[PDB]
């Protein structure tokens, strides 16, 4: 009857209900409090990952209306842009195919 | 109860499917470069070697220009390799790879800066710290750099020596090398190029046999490979030049990059010190701290001599690599050292006076005692060539470091009963359950529970033995093994996945809370956000920054955890 | 197995031998018993490589017989079986020819995956806490 089977260490009360937590329960000792050394390490990690993103090599992006008045005039420009052309590239390190996009 | 809809939001079952390698690399490049770089890197990792037209055909972005810009950025950060090959039938098609060692600089950046700050011993002078920090930060954030570029990136009429004398000091310690085409060239492809041109210039129908010809090509290309590999790693001719009436100054034209191998060797030294601190006294390990730092500069390569990645291992002759590893690790004249050498570089704070009890001023007879202690320890911390001569046997110390870190991770996560059972089954071979009970002295029910909790990971293998022609599970007797390679393989993937998960969570938090970072950028976030009132906004900023710092700390600890398994 | 209880282990009594057998070896292999590791981490003092600081199987047998917490007869094979059982868990670093020492269990009784004993836990209802079974 497929319900006749039963192991020794198991009673009928324990079996008959499938319950898998699916949430983790055994942590790792690495999630204790912080240390001053790790704090300063995090600070320098924050400065990194930020300096590169604000740097030239971004390639990240994957109301600029047409009406013209004096507000557009003398408007403080938000940023001074940068391009791939600006940074000095050592030509040997790069293949010939990519020379067009960089400013020769 | 929790409904399946609530599961997909709270629990990370959506991310439990992603491949650990693709997840971590993609998250890293998305954090540091962006969405196009992540797209290209993900495509390279998922499919392998590709060309630009294939990249355009694969990624939704069909703008060759976008692909070319992404590839130049990824090359400047040397997260990619290239191999421009020519077909005999006609034109030449270049190809692109993903650089494991390039991404690991982003994965290790804070640790790299930490090591360069601490090893220069500039704790005395404040401005020296800022100078080396800025040098290393700019180098890592720019990919490659020149002394001319750095000197023109400073105000003129200043003391260029102050910002250039340490640069040569950086180059002299191995924390800075020049960059060449071998860094952007696949190692196995280079070995394939070198193996030929030695199997081709062989005389036609030579007296040497085909097996003899192949062996001749192997050992005649190994020498060229070794020369080309060792050239950029240790050739100080760039820093050896000296313009007239000047100090030792590096060549302006050469472009410098970070040397990941030196940092990896430093990390291995740190792991060895931290593991040694758990079997001997702090005084004994204090000497070990300076013994490892002295041989660090000339220490052998850590992950591989680049020769396992280069080819098929061998028919059976990885012994020709093991023997060479032993030969180098011993017969290196720098690596061999005596108890006299350690006297000079000994810390001033250390006393060594009462640390020793015999029968139960930095004197050389004190050092020899502790070095004999190190040699006597069960872990081969040191080995003696001749009485008075000393060296570190990496070929025998790395397996014990790996096994100890592994068993202590097991102890910290699963039960101490699990650690005892794992060590019991590992020390024994093919141990049955009755024998486990005999030589472990623990109740069989508990032993079975822990064995099951251990098989969920690749830690305990089952060896079936059938007694009938049809391998029934009723008539078979079940054994157990440990299979150290499978267990280390599983452990590194788990840690890699968890680092990927933490970085993804941090990016998600920043995505949700950028609405305050916008105002922070508006009002000069550093120190002024209090003046903008909005105490709720300040508290939200506070807890999100706390979460970020905790994420970075746990990431660094995970790095120290998976380092030893990343070794070989 | 004279230590069997209805043909089964008791663990409690087996632990009773283990808690005392370990203590003597630490007294044997350290200059001041256990008090050496109490004055301070920098006031620690250790043996010299030439002097023997280990212990043999027969010495342990006679000590446990003189103490007589065993209540039964213990053959050298029995004491060896117990020593092998407890030679795991880093207990009793084996020395050449049936000899033993203790190395880190001092700090065990009293970030590195080794000194995780002094690792406070999450103790929060926050996220980002890393688990060991999360991925699988």
């Amino acid at each position: 009857n497929y319900m006749s089977n039963l192991p020794f260490g198991l009673g009928y009360g324990d079996v008959g209900k499938n319950h898998i937590t699916e949430f983790p329960s055994i942590p790792l000792p690495i999630n204790g409090p912080i240390t001053n050394k790790e704090r300063s390490l995090a600070v320098k990690y924050i400065n990194f990952g930020k300096t590169v993103k604000d740097g030239p090599f971004y390639t990240g992006s994957m109301t600029n209306d047409g009406i013209e008045r004096y507000s557009d005039k003398y408007l403080k420009k938000r940023k001074i842009g940068i391009s791939i052309d600006d940074h000095p590239y050592n030509l040997n390190l790069f293949p010939n195919e990519l020379y067009n996009v960089m400013g020769i | 109860l929790v409904t399946p809809e609530d599961v997909m939001t709270i629990s990370s079952l959506e991310q439990r499917t992603l491949n650990p390698d693709l997840f971590l690399y993609k998250e890293l490049v998305k954090a540091h470069l962006g969405e196009r770089a992540a797209s290209v890197i993900g495509m390279l990792v998922a499919l392998g070697r590709l060309s630009v037209r294939e990249l355009v055909e694969k990624i939704d972005g069909m703008d060759v220009d976008s692909v070319k810009t992404t590839l130049v950025s990824l090359t400047q950060l040397r997260c990619v390799k290239y191999l421009q090959e020519t077909a005999i039938s006609g034109k030449k098609t270049t190809y692109y790879y993903y650089n494991e060692e390039g991404i690991h600089i982003l994965l290790y950046s804070g640790l790299i800066i930490d090591e360069i700050i601490t090893q220069m011993r500039v704790n005395d002078e404040e401005e020296h710290k800022q100078l080396v920090a800025e040098i290393v930060q700019n180098v890592i954030s720019l990919g490659s750099l020149t002394v001319e570029d750095y000197l023109s990136s400073v105000t003129s009429d200043s003391m260029k020596y102050t910002i250039s004398s340490l640069f040569v000091q950086l180059c002299e310690m191995g924390y800075l090398i020049q960059i060449s085409k071998l860094h952007y060239t696949p190692i196995e492809d280079l070995w394939q190029f070198l193996y030929e041109k030695h199997y081709k210039n062989i005389p036609r129908n030579s007296p040497l046999s085909d097996l003899k010809k192949r062996s001749q090509a192997k050992m005649n290309a190994k020498t060229d490979f070794a020369k080309i590999i060792n050239k950029p790693n240790e050739l100080s001719q760039i820093l050896t030049v000296d313009p007239k009436t000047s100090l030792r100054i590096v060549k302006p034209t050469v472009s410098l990059t970070i040397n990941l191998d030196r940092f990896m060797k430093g990390r291995r030294s740190k792991q060895l010190i931290n593991l040694a601190k758990t079997r001997v006294g702090s005084v004994t390990a204090q000497v070990y701290k300076i013994a490892l730092r002295l041989t660090e500069q000339k220490s052998p390569k850590i992950r591989d001599p680049l020769t396992q990645t280069g080819l098929l291992q061998d028919l059976e002759e990885a012994k020709s690599f093991q023997d060479e590893a032993e030969l180098v690790e011993e017969k290196t004249p720098g690596l061999t050292f005596n108890a006299i050498d350690l006297a000079r570089h000994l810390p001033a704070e250390l006393d060594l006076r009462g640390s020793l009890l015999s029968r139960k001023p930095h004197s050389a007879s004190l050092i020899n005692s502790h070095l004999k202690i190190l040699a006597s320890s069960n872990f081969p911390f040191l080995n003696e060539t001749k009485p008075g001569v000393y060296y570190v046997p990496y070929s025998k110390l790395m397996p014990v470091l790996k096994s100890s870190v592994y068993e202590y991770v097991i102890a910290s996560t699963l039960g101490p009963s699990a650690m005892r059972l794992s060590r019991c089954i590992r020390d024994n071979k093919l141990v049955s359950e009755k024998i486990i009970n005999s030589t472990a002295l623990m109740k069989e029910k508990d032993i079975r529970s822990t064995l099951a909790s251990l098989i969920r990971y690749n830690s305990v293998e089952i060896q079936e033995v059938p007694r009938t022609a049809d391998r029934s599970a009723s008539r078979a007797v079940f054994l157990f093994r440990c299979k150290e390679t499978h267990s280390y393989n599983f452990m590194r993937q788990n840690l890699e996945w968890n680092m990927a998960n933490l970085l993804f969570k941090k990016e998600k938090l920043k995505q949700e809370n950028s609405t305050l970072l916008k105002k922070a950028n508006r009002d000069d976030v550093k120190g002024r956000e209090n003046e903008l009132l909005l105490p709720s906004e300040l508290n939200q900023l506070k807890m999100v920054n706390e979460r970020e710092l905790n994420v970075f700390a746990r990431l660094s600890r995970l790095l120290s955890l998976w380092e030893v398994f990343q070794m070989a | 197995g004279p230590w069997f209880t209805d043909g089964e282990l008791d663990i409690e009594f087996i632990n009773s031998l283990l808690t005392i057998v370990w203590r003597f070896i630490s007294e044997n292999t350290f200059p001041n018993g256990f008090k050496n590791f109490e004055n301070g981490p920098k006031k620690n003092v250790f043996y010299a490589p030439n002097v023997k600081n280990y212990s043999t199987t027969q010495e342990i047998l006679e000590f446990i017989t003189a103490a007589q917490v065993a209540n039964v007869e213990l053959t050298p094979s029995n004491i060896r079986s117990l020593c092998e059982v407890l030679v795991y868990d880093d207990k009793l670093e084996k020395v050449t020819h049936d000899c033993y020492r203790v190395t880190l269990e001092s700090i065990l009784q009293m970030f590195s995956i080794f000194n995780y004993f002094k690792m406070f836990p999450a103790s929060k209802h926050d996220k980002e806490v890393v688990y060991f079974d999360e991925w699988t």
